[PDB]
């Protein structure tokens, strides 16, 4: 089963600040990486997909880049609404495998 | 279009089932007809998809003659089935062969043929063709136990709503 | 570009079986000759592959018709063959 | 507007079962790849099974495996998920997800999901 | 050009056997496959025809007995792919 | 010399009658003759032209073992003939395959022969090879009920001035 | 000179046979394809049969089919032609025809023709 | 069977006139078609060939042409020896076929 | 590297025997083992080194099938042997076809198959290609009484120091 | 240049088999259809013949493990087509 | 240095048997075809036989073809001629002669031979 | 069997001649003939092979030739230790051959 080690599990950050959240993969997986946003007793929300692309609807803070088996979620501005959880899941064997999580709080 | 060896070319056998194609024993009957004054026909290819519902039949007359065409020493059972159906049992007499009302092979281990033959797990799909060379076929090309279901059939008078084998039924 | 609002007949999710080892007393036996490979619909490619063996069985067919050979044929070398003749 | 719609969630004894059902809305059912992810109390995501479209590739996390059983009706645009011989570990909010087969096998639409507690 | 005061071992006249159609079970039988086909002998084609024929069997059964193909030989391939090897 | 496909290539059978060869069995026969050492062997081709006299031969040796060879599967009779001669009855013992003295061909269903094959019709002839392209085929090539004769052979010594085999009586 | 010389024909009872000759001379007559061409009383021409030079062509014209029969012997360069059961409407003149295979398969060389009358 | 059709079925025409005979088969037989000339009590002879070509012994007076399935016939100038009556046959399948005939008279 | 017809290709037979390797029948045995699950394999090549040590083996189980395959009709014993060791007797029961163990082939009359037939006379050995035109095989191609041994194999538990045919014997 | 204290597993000799003639019915038998030819080691040939034969076995193997021919595999074509396909 | 050396021959009486031996020094024994060339008193040099490195390719004069066996011992460097049914004519010096196959097949080093009479 | 006939059987010469000796073959043997050279009581020593090729050690007065299934030793210059008897060898098929001799004898 692919592996999915996603890091930190938590970081703390202001609004306006820049955040590094990475992902790294067991095997190599290509480019099938997605990321995704909950917050407390909502569903999960679609940010990037193909480890680069913009889902429609989200703002360009947000952005991926892939270098191998790395994979790196960026918020370069940070509003008071981009305080949640965010997971890595790798899209591209089954079992399809979800990263432990990054809690963001507010610093 | 570039071609280095022959082994660049690649016919993949792909299944009915991958293209929508209802495949239960009763529905994939009634694409299956006998005839007399065509000759069975084969081709080989090279791999294959994984294929969800294969089948395993054994249909005999009443006299004791199987039905079906007696496979060649190069016929083995498809290599990766999810779910093997035996087709079993006693049905009226028929001349001729299986062929497929779709014009749709009976793909076999790496070898497609226009007729079923009897004793073997086959499944139905078609044959591509694509070419394709080692630098390329790294990026397109990425580098288990069957369920095993029993039918039996009745002789005597098919219905008009019914497949060749005529009405199947489960059995433990 | 590609969107499964337009595809209706095809899955587009599919997997197929493609020192001393390479001696035949050594190597694998008849049922452990296959590898499990993984295709990716990336730029539609497992729809077009669908289709396009879905559209091959006319040619195929009367080509099978053409032909006496009522042991196996061969469709490799048919393949090269027209591809060096084509040019 | 496409949707999915979770329903048939409840509390179950541990030891017996419990039927989830999922209903699309908004986009062809029939010619996608649906999963099915639970998040546990107070834990992080993960995905427990997918049916392919045509029903042909079918896959389990092998936490669930040869307990949980995953199908579809293509033309009552429903999901479905039997869940079998219920553990304390399957306390978890369960969503219907669609995998997007054309855009790298995204999961892009998710449910509001439904509760299932194991007591 | 050409004149029946030179051919003394050829007959000038030749005829030969050359939707859903395509499938096998819906196709013609074993004995309804072939169509009837008329050969002029506009150039003196059809004793040229005859000539080569005759003249071909020694190629053929010399090319036939370097073989140990004892089911079938195919010569289309072979003329191919010696067609390809001459340029 | 233009090609373009494999389908462009023709393998044509001509006859032995077409080219002014007297092909009664009487004088058919002494072109043919048992040998041992040979091997049989065969080649397809792609048309035939319509013979006027094909050959049906059933002749046995007196222990019962019928002298000619039992056909492949893929041998099948002359698709046109216009005259079928069926030469039937005991021989004496003769050991080996019959062959041509010629070097041409017992033309059967797209198959030539080198040797002629028990309960088969068979015509005499030659292959030719032509290359053609659409354009020239479609002018070059514009777009049945059979006689039966039967005959009897005699076992015992043949004659000085026979066919192999030996000398054949027409019967009703 | 090349020449065809018919002979043969005379007054035949309906419902009888009447032989027909030709001779050739001057061409090679194994070579060439010869046909029967008879005109009826005041009427056209009209194309009755042909023989191929190997004798494996043989063609009728449906009117006479199964009636008449055609055949060559070549060494003796000579055409026949069998005429069965004759018919009121079988009185014609009939020439033997060469058909040159080498100029477009055109009748070239007519005889002067032989009277058979059906009474 | 592949019909010919001859036009007209009789013409009346002088000496030094241009005729016209036309000639219509019901399929295509390339050029194999020909022309005869036929005098009361006469064999028939042989004038046109392969549609247009001009058989050794016969004058330039008569030639012939062809449009598809349509022949013609061309006498551009009559002598008083080319009153006769005239067909066209099709030397292309088995059974071969003559046209009705055109009787030529004099004007 | 010029090619210009398919004749120019030739594919050679060489032997073991020509590369220092001992062809006795108790060191050739210990390089032959039976197997189950690997299919015979034939090729065609055509000429081959005269050999000097090829095998005619007829090994039967106490049962009383052969333990070798069947030869197809084509196969035909090695042309040119200067001394050949008919091998024949009872050996326990084995199952499965016997292979090489050095990947070379057994060499038959144009034919090297990876299994060993029964009733045949063949080599051990290889198959190289070499291409050439008339030009150069002019210069590069230059333009028999066998010695029969028989040995017999006891049926019974092999030594581990042993040929898969067992201890053999010599015999008159 | 070549000498034979560096070959030690090459036998340098090398002999090998390979009118109305062209009839199967008069020509030879299965059993005097080979003539004896001689291949001299001049350029050290034979020791490289043999060390491409004993090389050759294992993509030779391979080939024949990729094909499902049950009857006789046909290398000649095969090897032409990679020659008119790799240029 | 590259020497053959012959040794084993005598007085033998005509119609018996005498075996003849050579042994190498100072080049690879197993890798050279070897010969044996007699010489008669007072004639010619006689080549009689050879055998090849791998023993595949063995041959005699037809004056000595059956009567006369070579073989060879790679390992010990041995090269040996048993000469059964000696004859009058069979008197001569025999050289064990190694030929050189990669300088065209040369007979290039020869032994001091030794002496075989037959009386 | 392949057959070799030297010429002459004997010759005479003197010490600074020139010596010519021929050899013939009965079938085309290529280049594969060697010369010998052998003295009373001695193993023959090799002088010419390849016809043509020098033996190491053996002076340059020998010299060999080929034309087609002619060939030819030439010794230019004599000195007095080159008075023996010489043989040529075929060294193609088997059986192998030599000639009957030549004797150089005193002039
Ligand atoms: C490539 O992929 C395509 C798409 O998956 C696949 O197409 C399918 O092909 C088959 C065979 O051609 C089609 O089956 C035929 O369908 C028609 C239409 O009616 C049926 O289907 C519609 C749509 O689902 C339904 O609404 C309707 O109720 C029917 O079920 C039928 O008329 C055909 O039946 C006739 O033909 C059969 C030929 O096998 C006969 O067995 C049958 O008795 C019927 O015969 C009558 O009609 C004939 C018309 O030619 C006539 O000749 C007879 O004399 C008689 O009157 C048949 O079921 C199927 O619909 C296609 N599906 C789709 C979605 O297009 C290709 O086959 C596939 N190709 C390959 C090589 O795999
Ligand atoms: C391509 O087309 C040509 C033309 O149609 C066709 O040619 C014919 O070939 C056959 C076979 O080669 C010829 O038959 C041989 O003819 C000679 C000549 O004499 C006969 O023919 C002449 C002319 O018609 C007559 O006047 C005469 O009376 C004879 O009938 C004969 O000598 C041959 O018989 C000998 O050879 C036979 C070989 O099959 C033996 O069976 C037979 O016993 C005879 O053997 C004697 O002679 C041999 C000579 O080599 C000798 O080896 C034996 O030891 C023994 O002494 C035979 O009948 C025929 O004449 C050709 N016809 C013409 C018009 O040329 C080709 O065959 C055809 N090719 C193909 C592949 O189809
Ligand atoms: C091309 O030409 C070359 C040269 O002629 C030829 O090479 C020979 O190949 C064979 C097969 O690979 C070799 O045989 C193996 O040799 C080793 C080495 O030990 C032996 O040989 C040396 C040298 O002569 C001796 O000193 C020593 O005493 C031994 O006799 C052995 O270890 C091998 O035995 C093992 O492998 C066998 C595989 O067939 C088993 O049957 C056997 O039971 C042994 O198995 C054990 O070892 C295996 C190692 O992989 C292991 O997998 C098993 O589990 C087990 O532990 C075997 O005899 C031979 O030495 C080569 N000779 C030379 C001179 O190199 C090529 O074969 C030839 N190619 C073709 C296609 O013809
Ligand atoms: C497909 O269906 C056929 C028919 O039901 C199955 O055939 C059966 O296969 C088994 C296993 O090969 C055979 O068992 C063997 O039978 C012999 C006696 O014939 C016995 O000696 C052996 O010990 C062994 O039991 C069985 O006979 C055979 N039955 C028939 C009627 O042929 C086949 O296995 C099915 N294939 C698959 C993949 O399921
Ligand atoms: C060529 O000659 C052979 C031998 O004379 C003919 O063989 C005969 O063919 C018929 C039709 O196929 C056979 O009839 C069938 O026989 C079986 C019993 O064997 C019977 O059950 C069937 O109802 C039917 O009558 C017949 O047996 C067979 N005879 C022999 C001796 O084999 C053949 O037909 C001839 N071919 C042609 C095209 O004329
Ligand atoms: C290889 O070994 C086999 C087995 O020892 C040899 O087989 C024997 O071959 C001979 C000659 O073909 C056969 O003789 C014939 O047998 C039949 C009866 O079967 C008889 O009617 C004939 O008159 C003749 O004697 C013999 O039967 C056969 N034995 C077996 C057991 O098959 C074979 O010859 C050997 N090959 C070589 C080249 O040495
Ligand atoms: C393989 O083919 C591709 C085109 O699909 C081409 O770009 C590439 O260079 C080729 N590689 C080789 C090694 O031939
Ligand atoms: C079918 O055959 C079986 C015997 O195998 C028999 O018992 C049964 O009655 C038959 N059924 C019919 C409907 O003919
Ligand atoms: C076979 O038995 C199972 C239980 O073992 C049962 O659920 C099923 O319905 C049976 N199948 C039939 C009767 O076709
Ligand atoms: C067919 O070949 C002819 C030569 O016989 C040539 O003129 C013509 O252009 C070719 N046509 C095609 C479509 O290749
Ligand atoms: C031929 O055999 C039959 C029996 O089939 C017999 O009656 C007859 O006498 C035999 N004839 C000769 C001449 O031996
Ligand atoms: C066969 O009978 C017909 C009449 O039916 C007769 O003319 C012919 O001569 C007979 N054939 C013979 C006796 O060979
Ligand atoms: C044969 O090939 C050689 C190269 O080995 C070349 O020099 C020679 O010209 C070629 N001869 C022919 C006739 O093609
Ligand atoms: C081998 O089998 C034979 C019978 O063929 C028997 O006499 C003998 O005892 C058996 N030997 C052993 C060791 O089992
Ligand atoms: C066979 O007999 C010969 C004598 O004819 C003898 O020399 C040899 O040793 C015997 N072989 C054995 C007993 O294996």
């Amino acid at each position: 089963d692919i592996v999915m080690t996603q890091s930190p599990s938590s970081l703390s950050a202001s609004v306006g600040d820049r955040v590094i959240i990475t992902c790294r993969a067991s095997q190599s997986i290509s480019t099938y990486l997605n990321w995704y946003q909950q917050k407390p007793g909502k569903a999960p929300k679609l940010l990037i997909y193909a480890a680069s692309s913009l889902q429609s609807g989200v703002p360009s803070r947000f952005s991926g880049s892939e270098s191998g088996t790395d994979f790196t979620l960026t918020i370069s501005g940070l509003q008071p609404e981009d305080f949640a959880t965010y997971y890595c899941l790798q899209s591209y064997d089954a079992p399809l495998t979800f990263g432990g999580g990054t809690k963001v709080d507010i610093k | 279009g570039t071609l280095q060896k022959t082994e660049d070319v690649h016919l993949m056998g792909f299944t009915l089932s991958g293209q929508k194609v209802a495949d239960s024993p009763l529905e994939a009957s009634k694409r299956w007809a006998f005839r007399t004054g065509v000759p069975p026909k084969n081709v080989e290819y090279t791999e294959g998809e994984e294929a969800k519902t294969c089948y395993n039949i054994s249909v005999t007359d009443p006299s004791g003659k199987s039905l079906l065409l007696d496979p060649p020493t190069n016929i083995r059972d498809y290599p990766k089935c999810k779910t093997i159906h035996h087709i079993q049992g006693q049905n009226p007499h028929a001349q001729g062969i299986a062929l497929h009302l779709w014009g749709a092979f009976f793909l076999y281990d790496r070898i497609a043929s226009t007729t079923m033959y009897r004793g073997k797990v086959f499944t139905e799909g078609n044959i591509a063709a694509m070419i394709v060379n080692k630098t390329v076929h790294k990026m397109i090309f990425s580098r288990l136990t069957s369920t095993n279901k029993y039918w039996t059939s009745s002789n005597g008078t098919q219905t008009n709503d019914t497949g060749c084998f005529g009405a199947l039924q489960e059995y433990n | 570009a590609y969107s499964g609002e337009n595809e209706n007949d095809c899955d587009a999710e599919l997997r197929i079986w493609s020192g001393l080892s390479w001696i035949p007393f050594f190597g694998p036996g008849i049922e452990g000759l296959y590898t499990a490979v993984l295709i990716k619909n990336q730029n539609n490619l497992v729809c077009r592959l669908r289709r396009l063996a879905n559209q091959t069985a006319k040619s195929l067919e009367l080509l099978l018709r053409v032909t006496t050979e009522e042991r196996t044929f061969s469709l490799i070398n048919r393949i090269a063959i027209d591809f060096l003749l084509t040019r | 507007e496409v949707q999915l719609v979770e329903s048939g969630g409840g509390l179950v004894k541990p030891g017996g079962s419990l039927r989830l059902s999922c209903a699309a809305s908004g986009f062809t059912f029939s010619s996608y790849t649906m999963n099915w992810v639970r998040q546990a109390p107070g834990k992080g995501l993960e995905w427990v099974s997918s049916i392919s479209s045509s029903e042909s590739y079918i896959y389990y996390v092998d936490s669930v495996q040869g307990r949980f059983t995953i199908s579809r009706d293509n033309a009552k645009n429903s999901l479905y998920l039997q869940l079998n011989s219920l553990r304390a570990e399957d306390t978890a909010v369960y969503y219907c997800v669609r995998r997007d087969n054309w855009n790298y096998d995204t999961l892009d639409i998710w449910g509001q999901g439904t509760m299932v507690t194991v007591s």
